[PDB]
DNA sequence: GGTTGGTGTGGTTGG
């Protein structure tokens, strides 16, 4: 069984959760434009 | 990882360390897709060509770490194996492909600020994001250099480092190497023209390379650290195995017991 | 001392 946490993945506590982007995250989303 | 930065606190909870009982030895990353399944590289487990083959009683999971060394008490978790399950078609003689393996633990581990799980893709988050130029993000606590032959720094960090990559089209990736590429692979990092560097190393296997949706804001894991000719070379690409490929067999292990 | 280092006795955390 796969076991507790699939609905709330991905979502970091420090960061997401807190509506906090982290220092480079930024640079992901920026290359996937076009 | 070659090139990279210490990462922060909470940026990567669901980094896991893939622990020897004895003697005491980092030996690969790995990660956190529930409360008790964690996903690796299979040659991290199984490795016959260097008399590799370990079973569940000689290894431990850490889940929650930053420092690669120091015990993070009352932060970290530390995780026996109930059971590893290596790919049944991990092509181990020829080119790694499906170097993938799931661990399921022994007892669940409770979820915190520092220990959170990463998604597996779906179809659209594969379709819409593993694509050339699209840059993902690798964490880990391998080596820092080439540690095999002399050069400066230090081999090692004392903290979980990141960087991010490109992912390459899959005929550069073809032609950068003379081991047989798959479609359960795929490779990303700079090109030499592109003046930015980074890599993944010995020691990095089984970490996640991970992209985050713009249609959700969900951190998706959509490689394992699996392969590499040298770390950071140019004309050299980091190769990856290709979690969404490999998705029918991962649902199909996790899936299959109701326990 | 402690399933581990030091600006310690909190901290990304008890005693
Ligand atoms: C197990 C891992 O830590 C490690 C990851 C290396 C990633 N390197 C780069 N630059 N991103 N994998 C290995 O060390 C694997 C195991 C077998 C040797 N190997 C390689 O990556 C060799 N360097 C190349 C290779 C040999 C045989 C079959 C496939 C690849
Ligand atoms: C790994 O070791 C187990 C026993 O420890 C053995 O049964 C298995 O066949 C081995 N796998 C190899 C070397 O292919
Ligand atoms: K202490
Ligand atoms: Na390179």
């Amino acid at each position: 069984t796969f076991g507790s946490g699939e609905a709330d993945c991905g979502l970091r506590p420090l960061f997401e959760k807190k509506s906090l982007e982290d220092k480079t995250e930024r640079e992901l989303l920026e290359s996937y434009i076009d | 990882i070659v090139e990279g930065s210490d990462a922060e606190i909470g940026m990567s909870p669901w980094q896991v360390m893939l622990f020897r009982k004895s003697p005491q030895e980092l030996l690969c990353g790995a990660s956190l897709i529930s409360d008790r399944w964690v996903l690796t590289a299979a040659h991290c487990l199984l490795y016959p060509p260097w008399d590799k083959n370990f079973t569940e009683n000689d290894l431990l999971v850490r889940i929650g770490k930053h420092s690669r060394t120091r015990y993070e008490r009352n932060i970290e978790k530390i995780s026996m194996l109930e059971k590893i399950y290596i790919h049944p078609r991990y092509n181990w003689r020829e080119n790694l492909d499906r170097d993938i393996a799931l661990m399921k633990l022994k007892k669940p581990v409770a979820f915190s600020d520092y220990i959170h799980p990463v998604c597996l893709p779906d179809r659209e988050t594969a379709a819409s994001l593993l694509q050339a130029g699209y840059k993902g993000r690798v964490t880990g606590w391998g080596n820092l250099k080439e540690t095999w032959t002399a050069n400066v720094g230090k081999g090692q960090p004392s903290v979980l480092q990141v960087v991010n990559l490109p992912i390459v089209e899959r005929p550069v990736c073809k032609d950068s190497t003379r081991i047989r590429i798959t479609d359960n692979m795929f490779c990303a990092g700079y090109k030499p023209d592109e003046g930015k560097r980074g890599d993944a190393c010995e020691g990095d296997s089984g970490g996640p390379f991970v992209m985050k949706s713009p249609f959700n804001n969900r951190w998706y894991q959509m490689g394992i650290v699996s392969w590499g000719e040298g770390c950071d070379r140019d004309g050299k690409y980091g190769f990856y195995t290709h979690v969404f490929r490999l998705k029918k067999w991962i649902q199909k292990v996790i899936d299959q017991f109701g326990e």
